[PDB]
């Protein structure tokens, strides 16, 4: 039952400094290094450092020893990492991974995703895709003008899960749109309730869009 | 820096047949002493960490599949997957565990070949919600073909759109292999009202003629 928790996405502005956390639940978090990695949008792993909570020992890739700090809470089982002068390419998916007394990572954090940019934080409105009044039927939400990226896009709370089709989001007018596809037994609807449940956790947001006739 | 090339950038493999994929290090990963090649397999989903696949070079993590088998020492390693899943789609990583920095390959990504499926294509109108916003998006879906390569048209009383339009292609579907793609067309509140009919031609190579859904305002 090991468990890496890794904070939440955040919009950051450049030249500022992010700080992220890793709760390390279901071991001896002093035992084991915990070591952190990049991924940057589209491209490959790189590995910034690790950290020993027993001992705050660290060490650090050489590409990132200039603006990371590594720290660790063995109060609380949660590592920090401090990402500071952040610059744009600094944009990425970080996670936080744990080793083994064998070689490798097994056990990995869900990963955070910072953006670095200067626009707002903008919950996105989200939209019915409701069939035209004139087997099965498809159904959908659009999820219009949003920043900064992820959502999450559920169908009945996750009941509806087969047959649900997630776009990726698409970046225009500095915003992001996405739209999330369901297709569902046409007896079932609108004889019961679908919804989408988007989830904007850059804003803290929440929309649940019942699809209705028209 | 040890430098991890690995190759190709991307298979494309029939479900049930065998791929290689290769990885090559700078210099050496085996260290001479305890006789042990410190190499790291991992296997990324789209959306999702890393999964470890094979430590040790050719040791197999528990609950890894015996079809996984890595090989090689020294410089030269390779991924073998005997008979590839549909499950088996994802971007599979080679790591350098043997000296600092630890350093990834670029990555190899698996993809699966299958039978041609024709799209299943569904057009909606904007919302009521979206009318009052002084926009209004017009949503096509294509979901669920083979090959992933489509082409998608507009056409607003008959007459071809073609800026407005933004096209996004899932990744391939972990299961059936097939690919899916939304097409919106976003205009405004008053150009949408300027007009009735809206259709969405989907033409993919499972057939010579389009596949059109359409639109009335007024139906």
């Amino acid at each position: 039952q090991i468990q890496l928790q890794q904070s939440g996405p955040e919009l950051v502005k450049p030249g500022t400094s992010m700080n992220i956390s890793c709760k390390a639940s279901g071991y001896t978090f002093t035992n084991y290094y915990m070591h952190w990695v990049r991924q940057r949008p589209g491209q490959g792993l790189e590995w910034i450092g690790w950290i020993y909570p027993g001992d705050g020992n660290t060490h650090y890739n050489e590409k990132f020893k200039g603006k990371t700090t590594l720290t660790a809470d063995t109060s609380s089982i949660t590592a920090y990492m401090l990402l500071s002068s952040l610059t744009s390419e600094d944009s990425a998916v970080y996670f936080c991974a744990r080793d083994n007394s064998y070689v490798g990572f097994p056990y990995w954090g869900q990963g955070t995703l910072v953006t670095v940019s200067a626009a707002k934080t903008t919950p996105p409105s989200v939209y019915p895709l409701a069939p035209g009044s004139a087997s099965m039927v498809t159904l959908g939400c659009l999820v219009k003008g949003y920043f900064p990226e992820p959502v999450t896009v559920t169908w009945n709370s996750g009941s509806l899960s087969s047959g649900v089709h997630t776009f990726p989001a698409v970046l225009q007018s500095d915003l992001y749109t996405l739209s999330s596809s369901v297709t569902v037994p046409s007896s079932t609807w609108p004889s019961d309730t679908v919804t989408c449940n988007v989830a904007h956790p850059a804003s803290s947001t929440k929309v649940d869009k019942k699809i209705v006739p028209r | 820096d040890i430098v991890m090339t690995q190759s190709p950038s991307s298979l494309t493999v029939t479900a049930g047949e065998r791929v290689t994929m290769s990885c090559k290090s700078s210099q050496s990963l085996f260290n001479s002493a305890n006789q042990e090649n410190y190499l790291t397999w991992y296997q990324q989903r789209p959306g999702q960490p890393p999964k470890l696949l094979i430590y040790w070079a050719s040791t197999r993590d528990s609950g890894v599949p015996d079809r996984f088998t890595g090989s090689g020492s020294g410089t030269d390693f390779t991924l073998t997957i005997s008979s590839v899943q549909a499950e088996d789609l994802a971007v599979y990583y080679c790591q350098n565990d043997y000296s600092y920095p630890l350093t990834f390959g670029a990555g190899t990504k698996l993809e699966l070949k299958r039978a041609d499926a024709a799209p299943t294509v569904s057009i909606f109108p904007p919302s009521s919600e979206q009318l009052t916003s002084g926009g209004a998006s017009v949503v096509c879906f294509l979901n669920n073909f083979y090959p992933k390569d489509i082409n998608v048209k507009w056409k607003i009383e008959g007459s071809e759109r073609q800026n407005g339009v933004l096209n996004s292609w899932t990744d391939q579907d972990s299961k059936d292999s097939t690919y899916s793609m939304s097409s919106t067309l976003t205009l405004t509140k008053d150009e949408y009202e300027r007009h009735n009919s809206y259709t969405c031609e989907a033409t993919h190579k499972t057939s010579t003629s389009p596949i059109v859904k359409s639109f009335n305002r007024n139906e």
